[PDB]
């Protein structure tokens, strides 16, 4: 759950390194689903990734 | 776990905050905490993450790190540097060290330690002065920054920030009541150290403070300092600070004048004769009393001529260049004295020079000069021993013969230094031990190249005789290795370290003649390292039998010569022929051994494995235990 | 003498190798360095052989000229020629402007000087910001030369 | 040395110093040959050809140096 929270993310990452927050979102969203508290998982976005990654993927998850 | 500590130190090395922030969520606290208090041992240190993230400056990482799993910031860890291994108190010391202010505003904004002194002692604010950030001394100084901390070596943090160019730091610190005259662990101050760094307006700083002028551990005004340096604007601002006589000022000249005369950084004849022409002028300036330098006998060795006591004499002989260099070595010598460690290092720059010019016998004259002050100093003389065994190496492979006597004065020098050598490694406990152990090794080793070299030129019967009297003392004093390898194993085994440079072309262990040297002066062949290997031992374990045989049949033959017993064993109990791992060494070992009842009876006696023990004299006893 | 002045001067101020080892040769200390001061105008701006050979781009020749030869790193010269000719130019500042990053990487690890000012307080940063060469830049804040250097007019870089 | 050896010297040192630079090394090392042959300092010079040439084209210098 968490291999996988850390692996879908980080995928999520890559997308929204390159400027396309909302794209990394979906990808983030798995993240968020594959990590046992989805909310907690998109509060760590929130409080240090970038708020437009953050915001798209908490509709998207 | 193990892998979530390595993904803590991950994340906190290349700012992986978002993987922080899903290590410190989901999960329980304690364990987390436990693995985020500490990271793993790679790169020889132990920092707290915390620490390595302001060494790169992630203060987002440290921030969301504390605002998850509140930890101390005082936590502890080891920081390496460029050369230095100092275990970091804090994180923000790093930050201020690493210079990035968010780190250390932000550890103080969530309460920590603003002195935290690291294991030297080292303050945070004395680690800004480092690195010169100014807005940390002030954000520290408001702080109530401990600007009074002082190192082991008393390096109180204004001669840290008076080390580099940092001058905004100095006048900072000056003006937040701090201390101009702060004594170093060896009398150094921030005016010697800005004297000697070449920051004249360091010192024009802390002239406006003026509150004392002190000298150092050897005993000299910062001038001294300056003139010690090619650092001449701190020279001309001290001079026109004229807080000195008349004699002082044309001996601090004289100083300003030598130290340009041969620096390897710097150097021109121009100005170092214009300098000396200057200051002679100035001395002369007295007319009726005039004072004059006093004459010293030149050297035999050093030099060949004392100084010049005319104006008409050095504006003859400027073009001698290397008169103008002897002149200013020598007034720099008779002033600094043998105790200042600074005299030797010109002296080797110029030999180095004329060793590159082939003036040999001027190399290693002044080399030997360096070496007499240094060892007269009782200081680490190692280096200097490598690169004159390294000129020797280079003129006998340009097939140049060398001075005899010269040999014999080095060789009784190495052997002082290696008795100065065992004494600091037997009463130091653990301050460099290791450093010590190859300081021992190393002199071991360009002992034994002196040793090879000397075998490779030829020299009279009383110089090779009082060379054979070096030798015999210091096998006397039985040098061991790490593993307990004697003299005499050192000159058998291949395994021996040879210099890069030229000592390649005449070091070529095994070697037979140094072997037979030291086999006539009386080396206890007999004797054994820890794993209880002898000479024979580590003769047959040689695996060039054949490209070499030369110096193998000669090494086997004096080995025997001198008597060494073919039979005895090391610790796993196996004869040299047992050891031999080579045919031909094998065969030359048994048509040189010799029959005995004494070692057929003790090798009988040790394979049936019979009590032995005190049922035979004790001299049977170690014999058996050779066997 | 002034003769072979002109010679050493052209040994490096177009690239050749083997001619400023061949004139300094079989000469004294004392006029080899006097060869090496060279200051005279040439084309219109004072040239010294260090100092063109590092705009040439040569990170060799410079090497040469500092290693086994006695050389002055301060001097004076053009730093852009292109209708700026601004006295008081380095062997790093002419390799930084110009993209010689082999010479900047080279002169700066050997020692020498990083923060030279000339009539207009210039530094060899914005020269290389001009020019745009990252790795000069990098290199230059890397080593911590001077990041807050701007010109007469307060021109940042 | 001096004299029309000098400028015989430079004109190899320049020439040798062409044909290296195009290319030509067997003709340009020839022509460098014989600038040491008649150098005033051969051995002096030989510390700086250390660093000029490639240490391959050194090293084809060193078979023609004797």
């Amino acid at each position: 759950v968490q291999k996988f929270f850390l692996e879908e993310i980080q995928l999520g990452e890559e997308l929204l390194a390159q400027g396309e927050y909302e794209k990394g979102v979906d990808h983030l969203t798995n993240a968020i689903a594959v990590c046992g508290q989805p909310q907690q998982l998109l509060q760590v976005l929130q409080q240090t990734l970038p708020p437009p990654v953050f915001q798209m993927l908490l509709t998207k998850l | 776990m193990e892998g979530l500590a390595g993904y803590v130190y991950k994340a906190a090395s290349e700012g992986k905050v978002l993987t922080l922030a899903a290590l410190l969520l989901n999960r329980s606290e304690s364990d987390i905490r436990y693995l985020l208090g500490y990271v793993s041992q790679q790169g020889g240190q132990r920092s707290t993450p915390l620490i390595i993230a302001a060494r790169n400056g992630h203060a987002k990482v440290v921030r969301l790190l504390l605002e998850h799993y509140r930890v101390q910031t005082q936590q502890t860890g080891t920081v390496r540097f460029d050369g230095y291994v100092i275990d970091g108190a804090t994180a923000l010391w790093c930050a201020a060290g690493a210079g990035h202010f968010e780190v250390v505003k932000l550890l103080v904004s969530h309460g920590a330690n603003v002195n935290h002194t690291t294991v030297t002692n080292s303050t945070p604010l004395r680690a800004a002065c480092f690195d010169g950030r100014l807005d940390i001394v002030k954000y520290l100084v408001e702080n109530n920054a401990n600007i009074s901390i002082a190192n082991k070596y008393d390096n109180t943090c204004l001669m840290i920030a008076a080390y580099k160019g940092h001058t905004d730091v100095v006048r900072y610190l000056l003006e937040q009541r701090a201390d101009p005259n702060a004594k170093a662990h060896c009398g150094a101050t921030a005016l010697h150290f800005a004297a000697e760094a070449g920051h004249i307006d360091i010192v024009k700083e802390l002239i406006k403070w003026r509150a004392a002028i002190v000298v150092n551990g050897h005993g000299m005004t910062p001038l001294k300092v300056a003139a010690e340096s090619c650092k001449a604007d701190v020279v001309e601002l001290l001079l026109s600070h004229a807080d000195c006589d008349r004699r002082s000022r044309i001996e601090a000249l004289e100083l300003l004048g030598a130290s340009f005369a041969n620096d390897r950084e710097n150097y021109d004849i121009i100005k170092t004769y214009h300098y000396l022409y200057l200051a002679m002028l100035e001395r002369f300036q007295d007319g009726d009393n005039i004072l004059e330098k006093e004459v010293l006998p030149p050297i035999h060795a050093y030099g060949n001529r004392t100084e010049c006591r005319n104006p008409q004499e050095l504006e003859s002989i400027r073009q001698d260049r290397d008169a103008l260099h002897m002149e200013g070595l020598i007034v720099r010598e008779r002033i600094l004295g043998a105790d200042n460690i600074d005299v030797s290092h010109p002296i080797i720059y110029r030999g180095a020079v004329y060793a590159d010019n082939m003036e040999f016998e001027q190399c290693i004259k002044l080399w030997l000069h360096a070496l007499h002050l240094r060892q007269k100093g009782n200081r680490n003389t190692h280096k200097d021993l490598l690169r004159f065994a390294q000129v020797f190496s280079q003129m006998i492979h340009l097939n140049e013969t060398v001075k005899a006597p010269d040999i014999e004065c080095v060789l009784r020098c190495s052997v002082l230094e290696i008795e100065q050598s065992m004494n600091r490694v037997k009463n130091i406990s653990d301050a460099d031990v290791h450093n010590a152990m190859d300081n021992y090794e190393c002199n071991l080793y360009t002992f034994l190249y002196l040793v090879c070299i000397s075998t490779k030129t030829q020299c009279s019967e009383e110089d090779q005789c009082k060379i054979n009297k070096q030798i015999y003392n210091l096998i006397h004093l039985d040098p061991r290795t790490r593993e307990g390898f004697t003299l005499l194993h050192l000159a058998v085994n291949s395994n021996t370290p040879v210099d890069d440079f030229h000592t390649n072309d005449v070091c070529s262990f095994p070697n037979a003649l140094v072997t037979k040297l030291l086999l006539d002066c009386g080396a206890e062949v007999n004797a054994v390292d820890n794993e209880g290997n002898s000479a024979l031992h580590i003769i047959v374990q040689y695996n060039r039998p054949i490209s070499d045989f030369l110096t193998l049949h000669s090494i086997i033959i004096s080995l025997v010569e001198a008597g060494a017993h073919t039979d005895m064993t090391n610790k796993q109990n196996k004869t040299p022929l047992d050891k031999s791992t080579t045919g031909v060494s094998e065969i030359l070992l048994k048509t040189q051994m010799k029959m005995s009842l004494k070692c057929l009876a003790a090798r009988a006696v040790r394979a049936n494995d019979i009590n032995y023990q005190d049922q035979i004299p004790r001299t049977l006893e170690e014999f058996v235990g050779f066997h």
